[PDB]
């Protein structure tokens, strides 16, 4: 005989992936965010499927549709705010996982890291398209601002922007296209996540120490399944705190006014997850330079494996790199704060210096510091 | 199917019938609780207090 | 107050669900943590001894 | 002498069918009890505001 | 030399591989050259490295550090892998030079 | 490929484990836990904190400077 | 072998749980006959008989006659086997010792989980 | 870049430059063809009839 778990094909795949997968025994709670990310993706898919049963993509009926969900669909407010704040939880976990990979040298898993970069881009696109769907003033004007950035691309910017718009400006066509894309993209994200896990399982999972843990591998089923359930429960606590006590904490009030294309909102600012890229974009005076810098901010992650110069994979045993990494985190927080703030004398200079510091820390300071640490260790 | 009509299989059925009955009881209680089946629940004391 | 009700007709129901969720989380998180500790105690108490020849 | 927890284990927890029976019956009764208790807690916290409290003054 | 040694010792203590009982070569990233160097290690050294790494991983699992008396000293840290890694890198460099021309 | 049987070669490492039901889930959780948390925080704080202190200083300065910028200048209306 | 420890553990624990939950009369008869033959064969020759006498006096305080052994074996039924195997084998924490290439040997939590059946 | 700086690699680049240039031309023609780039296509005699 044979155990069905180990011999049946689908059960074989499932067992290898999450029941008998050799997992490092010293993985910390920063290794719970990724499974939290998958839970967030599933939760977003379900909540959105239930929302879309009541949402209409025509400009005449979109805002009324969202109001219908909030005030008339049974438990509709729960689903709507679960989706809205789940997007924020999604991006929080995404940033935390990017930080974990940066700090512990998980980017050395080149294929997994690059697939993750692709996933990050796809999720950002999904969030931006979703924000336009409610069709509030913020949705319309933020879409107008962000899409207009593509016009900067030389000799094809205008045609590409008009093709995306479906017309001369953001309008019913753009809303319908964004509803379709917002629906389809998450499943592409799920497939990319499957590829991500495949590539990760090829090489295993890096531990906090940065040293190979083949000696101390523990089964995932009797240990990390319960650890991830606990982490998911904590994340659910936070998300439900948002949904049931501060449903509008992370959202701008202006999106509760129907979009008026003839009057701009007093402040046109993107969602909080996009704010650092917005600050970087505003930092560069030239439009094309701003667009290229915004692209490079996310794409600099691709260059992270090459920039590695330390003889040690993880930053746990490298203090100066730890100081630089925490400087980078503070800089990202500063960029978000600046992107939220109006463009004025105090904020403009701070944003420019912060963008310079972000790129400098990633490209120059970190590798030179790693080399200095290598010399100090006599390596 | 003729393979399973023997004394030993009858013994196995006898051994597992109580556990199968317990699983059926679990399923019935779960169905009543999940669907809030008032036909059964209304007879249940201190739960009839609802509705 | 009326305008606040209009904007958020689910205000009181949201508050009730929040109270219930806070109590349920207060119950579950310690118990799930206890389950995780129960499973991980075997590793946490593990004593490893290198005994070369 | 068996303790209360040992009696619980032997009677219900040992065989998973009785374990699930305990789980389900407790689920039904805990739904009832917790909903009742937390509703009472919230109604007390907001006594005199909730419509249910003030419905009598305007009905009939 | 004394000033450089003092700063190096400060870095050694600031990094925590000593606290977990690990030696410096225990913390090297396992690239292909390092993998070959480990493959070439004598059995005693390989076993000692394996146990040190396992103990460090267990300590990190419980978020604990080894008692201060048992911390590896800067003087007594022995670069066991460095000669094998140097030989491996030399062989790789020779092969690359042959490939170049 | 990566399966428990053939992951790595290890020799002469003896591990002693105890059943979960024979050991307490929370042993010395506070008597030992709080000192260990304090030790980890002592180790981390010097590296982690300073950048966020810099952020707080920058944030306060920027907010105060913007508030000052909005404020009226008496000299403009002197004439 | 190094790669067969997990399967062997699965099958051994499965047999334990199968005896505990769903034991059958025919295998009980086979086991009773095996025990009877083992008892009779072992007590053959002066060395085994003398060893049995001394050890029985030390342990049982008396040498249980083969007739008493046969009676006690006859009393055994599928119900008795199920009851005793449940008492000693089911949901009971095991003690495991491993030597050699034992990496595939299941972790203690998994071995303990094998000691009970979710179905039962 | 250190490894790929030698006499052999320079020879290797020379061998593959004719192929790389030809593939680049294939991309150039495909882009102009797919996009119907009137700027480039106007010069071509027969395709010029399109516009
Ligand atoms: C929808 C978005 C994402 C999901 C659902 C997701 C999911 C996961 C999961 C479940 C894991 C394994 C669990 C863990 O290591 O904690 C993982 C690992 C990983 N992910 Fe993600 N991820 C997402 C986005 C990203 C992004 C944006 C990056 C980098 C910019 C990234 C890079 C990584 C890396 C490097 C690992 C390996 C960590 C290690 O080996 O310790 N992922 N991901
Ligand atoms: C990771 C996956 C997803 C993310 C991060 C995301 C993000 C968002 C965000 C931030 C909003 C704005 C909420 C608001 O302004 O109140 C939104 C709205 C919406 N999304 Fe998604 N979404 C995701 C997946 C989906 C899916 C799978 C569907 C449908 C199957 C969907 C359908 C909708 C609908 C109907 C709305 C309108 C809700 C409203 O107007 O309040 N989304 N989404």
């Amino acid at each position: 005989m044979t155990n069905i778990r180990k011999s049946h094909p689908l059960m074989k795949i499932i067992n290898n992936a999450f029941i008998d997968l050799p997992a490092p025994s010293n993985i910390s709670s920063w290794w719970n965010f990724g499974s939290l990310l998958g839970i967030c993706l599933i939760l977003q898919i379900l909540t959105g499927l239930f929302l879309a049963m009541h949402y209409t993509s025509d400009t005449t009926t979109a805002f009324s549709s969202v109001t219908h969900i909030c005030r008339d669909v049974n438990y509709g407010w729960v689903i709507r705010y679960l989706h809205a704040n789940g997007a924020s939880m999604f991006f929080i976990c995404l940033f935390i996982h990017v930080g974990r990979g940066l700090y512990y040298g998980s980017y050395m898993f080149l294929e997994t890291w690059n697939i993750g970069v692709v996933l990050l881009f796809t999720v950002m696109a999904t969030a931006f398209m979703g924000y336009v769907l409610p069709w509030g003033q913020m949705s319309f004007w933020g879409a107008t601002v962000i899409t207009n950035l593509l016009s900067a691309i030389p000799y094809i910017g205008t045609d590409l922007v008009e093709w995306i718009w479906g017309g001369f400006s953001v309008d019913k066509a753009t809303l319908t296209r964004f509803f379709a894309f917002h629906f389809i993209l998450p499943f592409i994200i799920t497939a990319l996540a499957a590829v991500h896990l495949l590539f990760l399982h090829e090489t295993g999972s890096n531990n906090p120490t940065g040293i190979s843990s083949d000696m101390d591998k523990i089964p995932f089923h009797p240990y990390y399944t319960i650890k991830d359930i606990l982490g998911a429960l904590f994340m659910m606590l936070i998300l439900l705190i948002l949904v049931l006590f501060s449903p509008d904490l992370l959202g701008d009030p202006d999106n509760y006014t129907p979009a008026n294309p003839l009057n701009t909102p007093p402040h046109i600012k993107p969602e909080w997850y996009f704010l650092f890229a917005y600050a970087i974009l505003r930092s560069i005076p030239n439009k094309l330079g701003g667009v290229l810098a915004l692209v490079a901010s996310i794409l600099i992650l691709i260059l992270m494996p090459m920039l590695h110069t330390s003889k040690q994979r993880s930053m746990m045993f490298r203090p100066l790199s730890q100081c630089l990494f925490w400087m980078l985190v503070a800089d990202l927080i500063t960029l978000t704060w600046i992107g939220g703030q109006p463009v004025e004398h105090p904020f403009i200079i701070i944003g420019q210096l912060a963008s310079i510091l972000y790129f400098l820390i990633i490209l120059v300071l970190m590798p030179i510091t790693s080399i200095i640490e290598n010399n100090l260790l006599k390596w | 199917l003729s393979r399973f009509l023997g004394p030993r299989y009858r013994e196995l059925a006898r051994n597992w019938i109580p556990t199968a009955s317990m699983w059926g009881a679990v399923g019935a209680v779960g169905l009543v609780w999940a669907t809030d089946w008032r036909l059964i629940l209304d007879w249940v004391p201190y739960i009839n207090g609802k509705f | 107050t009326f305008l606040r009700w209009a904007s958020e007709p689910e205000h009181d129901h949201r508050k009730r669900m929040g109270l219930k969720m806070l109590m349920m989380m207060g119950l579950l998180l310690p118990l799930v943590y206890a389950m995780k500790r129960h499973k991980w105690s075997v590793l946490k108490s593990r004593k490893l001894a290198y005994r070369p020849p | 002498a068996p303790t209360l927890t040992a009696r619980l284990y032997s009677l219900l927890f040992r065989r998973t069918s009785t374990f699930a029976l305990t789980i389900a019956v407790g689920a039904l009764f805990f739904e009832r009890a917790f909903d009742q208790g937390a509703d009472a807690i919230y109604e007390h916290i907001n006594q005199g505001k909730l419509w249910k409290h003030i419905k009598h003054k305007y009905e009939n | 030399s004394k000033w450089l040694e003092g700063i190096r010792k400060w870095y050694y203590n600031a990094a925590g591989f000593n606290k977990l009982g690990l030696m410096r070569d225990d913390t090297i990233y396992e690239d292909d050259d390092v993998k070959e160097a480990i493959r070439r290690l004598p059995e005693n050294l390989y076993n000692d490295r394996v146990f040190r790494i396992k103990r460090a991983l267990d300590l990190t699992m419980r978020q604990q550090i080894l008692p201060k008396e048992q911390w590896t000293k800067y003087e007594e840290d022995k670069f066991y892998l460095e000669p094998y890694l140097k030989e491996v890198i030399r062989e790789r460099k020779e092969r690359e030079e042959w490939a170049k021309k | 490929g990566r399966e428990f049987g053939h992951l790595t070669r290890m020799r002469h490492v003896i591990t002693y484990s105890l059943s979960p039901f024979e050991q307490r889930a929370f042993p010395h959780y506070f008597t030992k836990g709080i000192p260990n948390v304090l030790r980890r925080t002592r180790a981390c704080i010097l590296r982690v904190a300073p950048p966020f202190v810099v952020f707080y200083l920058v944030y306060t300065w920027g907010t105060q400077e913007f508030e000052k910028s909005k404020r009226k200048n008496p000299a403009a209306y002197e004439n | 072998d190094n790669m067969s420890i997990d399967d062997m553990m699965f099958f051994l624990q499965g047999q334990w749980m199968r005896l505990c939950t769903s034991a059958t009369e025919s295998e009980v008869v086979r086991g009773k006959n095996i025990l009877r033959n083992a008892l009779v064969s072992h007590l053959d020759g002066t060395t085994p008989v003398c060893e049995d006498i001394g050890r029985s006096l030390l342990t049982y305080g008396r040498r249980i006659p083969l007739a008493e052994w046969e009676s006690r074996i006859a009393e055994v039924d599928a119900s008795v086997v199920r009851e005793v195997c449940s008492k000693y084998f089911y949901d009971q924490c095991p003690a495991v010792a491993g030597l050699g290439p034992i990496e595939q040997l299941p972790d203690y939590n998994r071995i303990r989980s094998g000691m009970f059946w979710l179905r039962f």
